[PDB]
């Protein structure tokens, strides 16, 4: 394997071209694939594929979905067949390129992450000769999207214990999520209680008696003063609960607790956002074209 | 096209000689390390001198003791995946292949002394898994063997460190090039344990599993071959390791946060992506096959493309 | 236990026969026409 | 067919500092966008420049992020070439000259790390008024340990009212001798901040949802459960997020040599492809 894996998807010869010139208005956009072979079937990137249990999914289930999946990029669209080109499996893939499905530009540099669509109703592309969906998902870059999905997580657990807005670049956009069950929103919940859980350690009672330390120097600094009020729960410990004199840690001369409650968060904070959503597989990273993209441009990146 | 990498090592675990190209080839830090490492990781109520007696009476009887320390500039640097495979065959549940693999490798090597190497690298993964030093954070992937040339106690390994496997020429007995291979006690497949059974891409993981309690340490590795991604392989096996999982989380104003399960404390597996198969679908043969006189069944990959970014994740 | 429970069902159950079809056709059904024969490489197990 | 970046280094250059730059053979650069003709202007700190003053650390590790790196190989007395790393595959031999306090075994993943040591890296182009800071390059394993202990050491100091680090045989100390810590405390403060606040949230939003957690046995009911509050939850995974996919920091090169010496002493250079 020297070349990009390239996929060859086959159209039945009883497509209207008024669908295969549609279909030529989405060359670059993304699609993925539920195993990965070499001579795939259009059966295999439509909604019929996208089903659990008998019925379309939900934002929590296509969002594990695309992370249980692959992805391709749709290069260039023929008569014969459809060509794709997988990501995150073989590494040479020169060149490459993406369309920007969304209601936000696309700054130089940044990474790339894909949701499914939930801002408005989605660009869904309906075969009728054969009768079948097509829905890409979106190009949602890494800083931006981890807003989406703590505002969605939060939605879902509400739901299941008893805002849809979102500002980016002061524009804001709606958030229509839906959960039309309820397992895979406790699917969800059970790893964010546990990836909760074992944050806190030994030294958090260290940590908790600098809260006051914390709120001295918010009446010192200006920017603590921005970080303070925005945390609703250490405006009122602090001010509402107190720590006693710790007392000596076992073996105090050999351990050391700080070490352990501040490096076992950098570890299981990196993946948290990756596991309640997706990670991060494209960068923008335009050579010699325009400075930033807009909602429906052609991009030129590379892989993760 | 590939990649080749080079490195000179001592020939105490590991022996080119007896190893067949396409045999994986692992590589060790510098054991110096693991005394600060344990004494600041060791928990409380626990001394990591158990740890310093392992190494030191393991390393007071594998070679020349001395130069191991601080000034050493040759070092026992690679090891062979069957080695440390067979030094735990008690824990592989295919008994009778891992069974016949120790006592092969217990007999092609030196002949004199390595039972006694087996037991002390046996005891020093046990102790190191005991004071909270895991061995997945010291021990990496190298390559798989390509060629070599040894002399007196040392010597000279090239292997295959990136890209497709039989695109390396070597001037090999039978034919120019070669093929992967794993001992047949290692190799566990997620697949068809969670049966998807599905052709297609399938990559090669290298997974650790842990098994910490009181004084029953445990440790093993294999060689995961699934379809499933880096990011929810994790999830699979956490699936079918449940009692491991259980017993090990179990079993490892004034707040209080004293004697709570820690990530030390709940952690069972790691492991690392190495490579992938982009076929269209996997053919693998066990074949049972000889190291110089003794018969032992292996598995024999094809078309397997080198990894690398050599990251381990985690499951607690 | 063998009490009946004043109700009754009509079982269903479909079988799926191995047959041999016998397929007759005229002369001259259907034209057949034939493109041209094209080429690809792809890499492979190391060669193409 | 490998991407060519060039960088015209100006006149009224002092022979003194050519003389420096000369040395500068395998260090590594960052643009902020990949062109073939760079300015002297882009490499500079100067560049970073977040908010207002000199960028923080925390400001630089999120720049490290965002950046396209670039090595600078052979450098002339008229200009400076450099290949970009990441992508293009450099033919040449494209070799490092690490700037790093430990050694550099055979074999491993190199990432980057602002200098979050006793900065020395900077070299002072005065003649043209800017100056350079290259990034250090430490091997992946030591990546997660160094930024903890960093990061422990301050936040112990804050906590007022043999710290040694070790690889391949050497131990490398963090305690700095003068206990007039200032300066660098201080390029470092919206770290420990962000990150202290950020757990100490997750704390006590932890504790405010099941009240069964510690009152019914932190051994017998915390491990037996292992086996607006809505727009707060948000507002730590929204932040917590951030900071994990920050401190990532993926590998970016690969130090193989090839019949050449075992160890990088800080300060040789070596060969290393990319990944």
């Amino acid at each position: 394997m020297a070349m990009p894996f390239e996929i060859e998807v086959l159209l039945p010869g009883e497509l209207s071209p008024a669908e295969t010139s549609a279909l030529q208005k989405c060359e670059g956009k993304i699609i993925t694939f539920s195993t990965l072979r070499h001579r795939a079937s259009l059966v295999d990137i439509a909604l019929s594929s996208y089903y659990i249990n008998g019925a379309p999914p939900d934002t929590l289930s296509l969002l594990e979905a695309y992370r249980m999946r692959f992805a391709a990029v749709i290069t260039r669209v023929i008569p014969g067949k459809l060509l794709a080109h997988a990501i995150g499996v073989g590494t040479p893939t020169p060149g490459l390129f993406i369309q920007n499905t969304s209601p936000v530009d696309l700054c130089n540099g940044d990474y790339i992450c894909l949701l499914p669509p939930v801002f408005g109703s989605a660009d869904s592309i309906r075969l009728d000769s054969v009768g079948l969906e097509i829905v890409f998902p979106l190009t949602i870059p890494q800083t931006l999207m981890r807003e989406i999905i703590a505002k969605v997580v939060a939605r879902a657990v509400e739901r299941t214990a008893a805002a849809d807005v979102i500002c980016y670049n002061g524009r804001r956009y709606e958030l229509e999520t839906n959960l039309q069950h309820r397992d895979g929103s406790d699917a969800a919940i059970r790893t964010l209680v546990l990836n909760l859980m074992f944050s806190i350690n030994e030294g958090c009672l260290l940590l908790l008696a600098l809260i006051p330390t914390l709120l001295v120097q918010g009446a010192h600094d200006g920017y603590v003063n921005l970080l303070i009020q925005t945390a609703n729960c250490v405006r009122e410990t602090g001010q509402l609960i107190n720590i006693p004199p710790m007392p000596r840690i076992q073996d105090g001369h050999r351990r050391f607790p700080i070490y352990e409650t501040i490096s076992s968060w950098i570890s299981t904070s990196s993946r948290l956002g990756d596991t309640l959503g997706t990670r991060a597989i494209l960068r923008v990273c335009v050579f010699d074209g325009p400075s930033t993209v807009h909602p429906g441009d052609r991009t030129a990146v590379i892989q993760v | 096209t590939t990649q080749l990498i080079q490195q000179v090592s001592l020939t105490d675990f590991f022996r080119p000689d007896i190893e067949h190209a396409g045999s994986i080839v692992l590589i060790l830090r510098h054991p110096s390390d693991m005394i600060g490492e344990a004494n600041t990781l060791t928990q409380a109520g626990r001394d990591p001198d158990v740890l310093l007696e392992g190494l030191r009476n393991l390393f007071n009887a594998c070679t020349a003791p001395w130069t191991v320390g601080e000034g050493g500039g040759l070092r026992a640097y690679v090891t062979s995946l069957s080695f440390i495979a067979a030094c735990r065959a008690e824990e592989y549940t295919d008994k009778q292949a891992a069974d016949a693999n120790r006592t092969a490798i217990v007999s092609a090597y030196g002949c004199s002394r390595m039972e006694t190497r087996l037991i002390r690298f046996s005891e020093c993964l046990r102790a190191m898994v005991q004071c909270h030093v895991f061995p997945h954070r010291f021990i990496s992937f190298f390559g798989s063997l390509l060629e070599y040339t040894i002399q007196d106690n040392l010597c000279n390994i090239t292997a295959v460190a990136k890209g497709p496997q039989e695109a390396a020429r070597t001037d090999k007995t039978s034919t120019r090039r070669v093929t992967a291979n794993i001992p047949a006690c290692v190799f566990w497949d997620v697949d068809k344990d969670l049966h998807l059974s599905a052709d297609g891409l399938k990559h090669v993981f290298l997974v650790f599993v842990y098994t910490q309690r009181r004084q029953r340490e445990g440790v093993r590795l294999h060689l995961a071959l699934s379809q499933l991604n880096e990011q929810c392989f994790g999830r699979g096996i956490g699936f079918l390791l449940g009692r491991i999982r259980a017993e090990n989380a179990a079993w490892g104003w004034t707040g209080d946060f004293r004697g709570l399960p820690t990530q030390l404390s709940c952690m069972y597996a790691a492991y690392t992506l190495i490579g992938t198969i982009p076929s269209e679908s996997v053919r693998y043969t066990r074949r049972m096959e000889r190291f110089g006189g003794y018969n032992v069944p292996t598995i024999w990959l094809e078309g397997v493309v080198w990894g690398g970014t050599n990251t381990w994740n985690e499951c607690y | 236990t063998g009490f009946h429970p004043g109700i009754a069902f009509t079982v269903v159950r479909q079988d799926r026969f191995a047959t041999e079809q016998l397929l007759y056709a005229e002369r001259a059904s259907e034209s057949y026409f034939v493109g041209q024969i094209q080429v690809h490489h792809h890499d492979a197990i190391g060669g193409v």
